């Protein structure tokens, strides 16, 4: 029983668990990053 | 309460399920030893939750089948690995591959540049004076 | 010329987000594909109830007699099960014996 | 010509905002290396 | 199961990723069309 | 025209860094990487146990015919343990006796033939049945997964089964 | 069943009959249970008491 | 970094050996140990797991042992499992409830007591899939009989081949080269307009 | 200098993003056929037909089990088809027209492989 | 004039950041006012 407190009575929804994990997470925004790429490309070649 | 205690209140009340295996029929205790397998182990008011039990009744359910395996390792050194030394012996089965997640509370780091950088950061604003 | 240009452009944007957000394995593109299968196959199949359908029966050349039956109609083989009194039927829609059978067991359905 | 001055800048913004990114992900890569190492089995599974 | 221990962290409302991004070169532009502007 | 090509040469350089970067085994950009994968295979959770539980309610149609004892609680045994379970009249999937707010009741067996697990759960088939459980999407929604993807478990080991 | 909507019932003198049947155009008599020809003379007023005085189209029986 | 283990023939037929021990398990007054010297593990996702246990009734042991066995080979190829079978020594028509050539051959035992040894031990390469780990168990029993038909069942289940997964990552140097032949280059095509 | 804009964007598209695609898609097949091989063998049944998956140079392959003159063996003997190795085989790459719904069944098996790995 | 264009780059540089940090700043102010108040302990150990 050296590890009694760390076992839950309830079920655990680990599933729930993950999802928090990663809802609340750090976001590497690939989306905003390729666009800014993208725009820094077509300004520094065709603008420029 | 102390075992004094115990002992008077059960002998004012023999009767009582609470407490049934602290004073038992000597039937049920020779029932026990003829089986090899001593009452207080498997008899239900001993492992009632409100059954109030003295010292040595708790000192002597303690040892309730209780074995005698051990594990000896010497120097590990592991690597990005998992070490699970189980030493499991009873009916009881270690949950394997049982992924166990917490919480990960993270705090998330913001991109706040030291603001030491607010003067020197001017001084570049300041050089356009020398395009004028 | 500035139209190929564009077109250029425009195929490279749909070729860069396809391999961004959509599978780019046969499993997922197949399970994708499976997905929208099964939904039609559904989708057509649901029109067969299992309820107690009341229904005119011939049990014989020179008999009829009014009862209920149930419906089962898979797509694995293309064949429906008619449920009466406790017996199920399997009649193919490809055999033409089987079609004669159940045709008229389904078109007097009361 | 101000239209190239107006280009430059932009892209220096852009390349600023790229920057930024980058510096969130570097300060953030503690928080990356934590969910990895706790969430490292839902890599390639198909349930919890 | 292990005890996966309590939901601290709260959903506060966030905003949009792209929209200071937006503001950025928005304000940036604005900034230099009125400096182009008045000179 | 001489800077257009100073940018494209050194547009190329990046580009190259980045395949660079890609290939090799930096554990930096496996950090990233991998916190990527991982996001999008838990997003893609859903979309897998919504096909799977459908595929398995196609295949629990197919294998309800002629067999009306299916459908009532039977005391199958799991080698290890009992669980009192059926098919579901409406989603035709395996619904079994629910131990609480938790998984489907498993009879732990002291042996290979245990006859006071049967008769535990031939009670719980004749007394406590109002609790159950069904594998699928009420499974995804009280317990978090779906009983199938995972193994050993009696949803996936009575499809196989059966 | 989609290229069997188009069967529809009548009477072939005394005996049932299917029309509309794309998988077999020759006349064909609808079978019972033990799979024999069907022959009422009344089987015009069950059809009648059931689908109608028109040959109802198995497409219109699905969408019952 | 917490992986899922990579399930294996040999790992399953262990898996349900142990199960089925744990839940005929008995109390017996007889010391069963582990005793290992060294432990070395240098690669990564070679996850090692010491599980020890010991049931004196080794003849229950080895009935268990066969019924795993025989329960892990019912998904494999007819020829294979067969083939498999007499390379052990136990035969699917023989009820795993009988003495079978693997028990008589590992009967050699009996006298030694329940105790694994091992001076020194290290954990070779472990090639397993992403987001997997291959798992190594080391398992004790209470009779040296039943660990020889373990190890001997665990070396034939190893006996198998499992296609590989193949790394195709590059090793990794720092590339201060490409940073420095493109600013060569572009110095190049700087004087080349220039 | 549109034009080398689009050759810059294709440059970055191939060896930025197909590339990886491509090592990421035998990894993920490599993956699914390990855990195939590693219990399943020969070949397993998908809608009465049998399917069974092998890795080349080019992905994962399913192969249907077919009798001598080109018809797909029922599934209810697979029994013996586990017994005979020089079963004729059919890749699913070609789109043979002779078997009704013959990549209707190949998607599927693709579909069973992914579910069961 | 590639000294006037550096010197433009820069500057731009310059504001950008200011404008990334203050807008930043503004959406995570409170943010980081948890972040201290949780972690005040943090600021200075009393081990000096």
């Amino acid at each position: 029983l050296s590890n009694s407190d760390r076992f839950s009575t309830v079920p655990v929804n680990r599933a729930k668990v993950v999802q928090h994990n990663i809802k609340h997470s750090f976001d590497l925004k690939l989306h905003l990053i390729s666009l800014l790429s993208l725009l820094v490309i077509w300004i520094l070649i065709v603008a420029i | 309460m102390t075992d004094e205690q115990i002992y008077a209140f059960c002998d004012a009340n023999k009767d009582d399920i609470r407490c049934k295996c602290i004073y038992p029929d000597k039937s049920i205790v020779r029932i026990g030893i003829d089986t090899r397998l001593p009452y207080y182990c498997w008899y239900e008011p001993c492992k009632r939750s409100d059954a109030l039990l003295p010292a040595s009744l708790k000192k002597n359910i303690t040892k309730c089948n209780v074995s005698d395996c051990t594990i000896s390792l010497g120097n590990v050194s592991i690597t990005d690995s998992k070490l699970d030394v189980n030493n499991v012996c009873d009916s009881k089965r270690v949950a394997t591959e049982n992924i166990a997640v917490r919480y990960l509370n993270q705090e998330i780091r913001y991109p706040i540049i030291d603001i030491k950088w607010l003067p020197i950061g001017l001084l570049a604003l300041a050089i356009l004076i020398l395009a004028f | 010329a500035s139209l190929l240009y564009l077109i250029l452009f425009l195929l490279f944007v749909c070729i860069s987000y396809y391999f961004t957000y959509y599978p780019t394995n046969k499993l997922q593109a197949a399970v994708m594909e499976t997905d929208r299968e099964n939904a039609i196959i559904r989708q057509r199949n649901d029109e067969i109830p299992t309820r107690t359908l009341d229904t005119a029966i011939f049990t014989d050349a020179s008999t009829v007699a009014s009862a209920q039956i149930h419906l089962y109609y898979n797509s694995n083989i293309g064949k429906i099960i008619m449920s009466l009194n406790g017996k199920k039927h399997t009649f193919n829609l490809y055999d033409d014996n089987d079609i004669r059978t159940l045709l008229p067991i389904l078109l007097l359905s009361k | 010509n101000s239209l190239s001055i107006f280009f430059i800048v932009v892209a220096t913004a852009a390349v600023c905002l790229l920057f930024i990114q980058g510096y969130s992900i570097y300060e953030n890569y503690g928080n990356i290396k934590e969910f990895n190492a706790t969430h490292a089995a839902f890599e390639y599974s198909k349930s919890i | 199961d292990v005890h996966p221990g309590e939901p601290v962290v709260k959903d506060k409302i966030k905003l949009p990723t792209w929209l200071g991004a937006a503001i950025t070169l928005v304000v940036i532009s604005v900034i230099f069309y009125f400096i182009s502007i008045y000179s | 025209k001489t800077s257009t090509l100073i940018f494209f040469v050194i547009i190329l350089a990046i580009s190259a860094l980045l395949l660079w970067f890609q290939t090799s085994d930096n554990p930096v950009f496996n950090e990233l990487t991998r916190y990527m994968r991982i996001k999008n295979t838990v997003n893609d959770w859903k979309s897998l146990t919504d096909s799977k539980t459908k595929l398995e309610s196609d295949r629990g149609r197919l294998l309800a015919a002629g067999k009306d004892d299916i459908f009532e609680f039977k005391c199958v045994d799991f080698g290890a343990y009992f669980i009192a379970m059926r098919l579901d009249k409406k989603t035709y999937l395996p619904q079994a006796i629910r131990r609480g707010t938790g998984d489907a009741w498993m009879v732990k067996k002291a042996a290979k033939v245990d006859p006071s697990a049967q008769q535990f759960c031939q009670y719980l088939i004749k007394h406590k049945s109002n609790n159950v459980i069904t594998c699928g999407n009420e499974m995804l929604n009280e317990l978090g997964y779906s009983g199938y993807f995972m193994s050993p478990h009696w949803c996936s080991d009575f499809s196989n089964m059966e | 069943i989609d290229r069997l909507r188009r069967a529809n019932l009548a009477c072939e003198d005394d005996k049932l009959m299917i029309y509309g049947l794309p998988w077999m155009t020759t006349q064909t008599s609808a079978l019972s249970i033990n799979s024999k020809p069907i022959v009422y003379k009344d089987c015009a007023k069950l059809l009648r008491s059931i689908n109608g005085s028109q040959p109802v189209s198995l497409n219109d029986v699905l969408r019952r | 970094a917490e992986t899922k283990e990579f399930k294996t023939l040999y790992n399953l037929f262990i898996d349900s050996y142990l199960q089925k021990l744990a839940q005929h398990s008995i109390p017996t007054n007889v010391t069963c140990a582990i005793h290992i010297g060294e432990v070395i593990g240098q690669f990564k996702n070679c996850a090692l797991r010491i599980t020890n246990k010991c049931m004196s009734n080794s003849r229950l042991s080895f009935t268990l042992m066969v019924e795993s066995f025989i329960e892990v080979i019912s998904l494999l190829p007819e020829k294979d499992r067969r083939r498999i079978a007499e390379e052990i020594g136990i035969d699917l028509d023989d009820v795993p409830s009988a003495v079978s050539k693997l028990e008589k051959n590992c009967n050699a035992y009996a006298e030694v007591n329940n105790i694994i040894d091992i001076q020194k031990l290290d954990i070779g390469e472990c090639s397993a899939p992403p987001g997997q780990h291959m798992l190594l168990q080391i398992v004790n029993t209470g009779s040296a009989e039943a660990n020889c038909g373990l190890q001997t069942i665990v070396k034939s289940l190893n006996k198998i081949y499992v296609p590989p997964i193949i790394e195709n990552r590059l090793p990794y140097y720092d590339p201060w080269f490409l940073v420095g032949v493109a600013i060569i280059l572009v110095i190049f095509t700087v004087a080349i307009c220039s | 200098m549109i034009t080398l804009f689009l050759i810059l964007c294709y440059f970055i598209l191939i060896f930025n993003i197909i590339v990886p695609a491509i090592s990421e898609k035998m990894r993920r097949e490599r993956a699914a056929y390990v855990n195939y091989k590693r219990l399943n063998k020969n070949f397993i049944c998908v809608d009465d037909r049998l399917f069974s998956y092998n890795f080349t140079t080019s992905g994962i392959k399913a192969k249907v089990a077919v009798d001598n003159k080109n018809v797909p063996i029922p599934c209810s003997k697979i029994n013996e088809v586990n017994n005979n190795k020089d079963v004729d085989t059919l890749y699913c790459d070609k789109d043979r027209d002779d078997i009704p719904g013959f990549a209707r069944s190949c998607y599927r098996a693709y579909s069973d492989l992914f579910f069961t790995t």
